[PDB]
């Protein structure tokens, strides 16, 4: 007869506790929010014994796994409630044709640019060599971003025809792995051309790109909402916008959906449903959490319409709606490792873009 | 693993005198990186005319292609570098060479709106086509060759006229 909630320590868990106080005030039911470290490992471990939180918050990619182990109850929102959230977010939490979590927030890479260096940011990847030429003449660069992790280089590689797995029949298509095709090759070759012409350096990682942007050295960077804070401190006059297109098509960044699942072993499933749908997933509920620590863009249409008055959040959702939902699937790890090595090999000139891509698939 | 590296760097950076002393100390003028980018590539791409000149004077492979299929003529064409293009053409840059997309320096020049560039490239292709004709016209000894090649340098306006003669000559100098 109570609710225990787990959510990570970088979230607005105190705002979430306020929603819990309102819930108690209305129903008498006490709501306890905790933020154990490594809770994404703790939860499957203790849920396997019938323990843990009634409700767990985490990135959707992990929930496929939990569902597999029978740790996550099926959620039953009626179609009226489902219509209150953006439809593509319900796909991040669908597994074997059953909804297994409530989407809360939406996370994607955006183009971040220095408004001082670059008032009108490029709409295309194609313009960027030109811009770098201009900027290099006065001791700046156009663009620096993490070239080491596929997560960052994938939205370009995906844009002309790349894909991790296609979403046939609500589930994933595990048969066609889209790292060896013509659209991906074109993506990676444009990247490799940036590198060999000296517009970018292959050894640029996350720390190097962030420092470079946050010190005024580069006109643009590619990162996510988690990075906004450091830029805020740096006092660079930045804005955040739509990712540039390549061969006319949108850059497709992977989407992360912060989701709330109900413990399969919970005796408070209706309470938890009640809490999530009619307390948290409301304008006032997400607001409470968001004031404590910003959610970024949200799945709830009513509240996202408000937050989107911040252009950065708007860009985050526009890029999300243009990207691909992060596969909640196990063989994503094989994918990442393959993609990761294919990019390093190509960006290093170790392998041609051709050999590099067909190899990371065998 | 020594001078070639320093040279690619100095070429990229446009440090003229640094490039020239590396040369005078024996650097491979055609040193490549892991993309097969040569110093001549970087200087062409980055607009360093004097360096382009210096490298060519030292025997830089004017038609080198990197692993990606680009030639320095391709690279220079994208930025409308007239001088650079002119001097590569002087050292034998290949107006017919095609990049990854099947493009010539002329196609690129047309793509980027660079009319001045397209013109130079255009009349170079035409005068070379003329030169090449003369040189492979079978019924011409090495004398009559020079006679025509010279008269094509001294009047590139009457060129098409002149080719027509070289051919009717070739047809009268044949077993007809």
């Amino acid at each position: 007869g109570k609710l225990v909630i787990w959510i990570n320590g970088d979230k607005g868990y105190n705002g979430l506790a306020e929603v819990g106080k309102k819930f108690e005030k209305d129903t008498g039911i006490k709501v306890t929010v905790e933020h154990p470290d490594k809770l994404e490992e703790k939860f499957p471990q203790v849920a396997a014994t019938g323990d843990g939180p009634d409700i767990i918050f985490w990135a959707h990619d992990r929930f496929g796994g939990y569902a597999q182990s029978g740790l996550l109850a099926e959620i039953t929102p009626d179609k009226a409630f489902q219509d209150k959230l953006y439809p593509f977010t319900w796909d991040a939490v669908r597994y074997n044709g059953k909804l297994i979590a409530y989407p809360i927030a939406v996370e994607a890479l955006s183009l971040i640019y220095n408004k001082d260096l670059l008032p009108n940011p490029p709409k295309t990847w194609e313009e960027i060599p030109a811009l770098d030429k201009e900027l290099k003449a006065k001791g700046k660069s156009a663009l620096m971003f993490n070239l080491q992790e596929p997560y960052f280089t994938w939205p370009l590689i995906a844009a002309d025809g790349g894909y991790a797995f296609k979403y046939e029949n609500g589930k994933y298509d595990i048969k066609d792995v889209g790292v060896d095709n013509a659209g991906a090759k074109a993506g990676l070759t444009f990247l490799v051309d940036l590198i060999k012409n000296k517009h970018m350096n292959a050894d640029t990682d996350y720390s190097i790109a962030e420092a470079a942007f946050n010190k005024g050295e580069t006109a643009m960077t590619i990162n996510g909402p988690w990075a906004w804070s450091n830029i805020d401190t740096s006092k660079v006059n930045y804005g955040v916008t739509v990712l540039p297109t390549f061969k006319g098509q949108p850059s497709k960044p992977f989407v992360g959906v912060l989701s709330a699942g109900i413990n399969a072993a919970s005796p408070n499933k209706e309470l938890a449903k009640e809490f999530l749908e009619n307390y948290l997933l409301t304008d006032e509920g997400l607001e409470a959490v968001n004031k404590d620590k910003p959610l970024g863009a949200v799945a709830l249409k009513s509240y996202e319409e408000e937050l989107a008055k911040d252009p950065r959040i708007a860009a985050t959702m526009e890029n999300a709606q243009k990207g691909e939902i992060m596969p909640n699937i196990p063989q994503m790890s094989a994918f990442w490792y393959a993609v990761r090595t294919a990019v390093i090999n190509a960006a290093s000139g170790r392998q041609t873009v051709d050999e590099a891509l067909k190899d990371a698939q065998t | 693993s020594d001078l070639g590296k320093k040279l690619l760097e100095a070429a990229h950076a446009g440090q003229d005198d640094e490039v020239r002393i590396l040369m005078a100390n024996g650097a491979d003028v055609n040193a490549m990186d892991n993309f097969g980018v040569t110093p001549l590539h970087l200087a062409a791409y980055w607009g360093h005319f004097e360096i382009v000149e210096v490298l060519l004077k030292y025997g830089a492979d004017v038609n080198a292609s990197d692993a990606t299929g680009d030639t320095p003529l391709h690279l220079a064409a994208k930025w409308g570098y007239l001088g650079i293009v002119e001097v590569l053409l002087k050292y034998g840059a290949d107006v017919n060479a095609q990049d990854k997309f099947g493009k010539t320096a002329f196609d690129i020049s047309i793509d980027n709106g660079n009319e001045d560039l397209a013109e130079i490239l255009c009349k170079n292709k035409a005068q070379q086509a003329a030169f090449y004709c003369i040189l492979h016209l079978p019924n011409l000894n090495e004398e009559q060759r020079n006679a025509f090649i010279q008269s094509l340098k001294d009047d590139p306006s009457q060129s098409a006229n002149l080719l027509a003669e070289a051919k009717k000559l070739n047809d009268a100098q044949a077993p007809k």
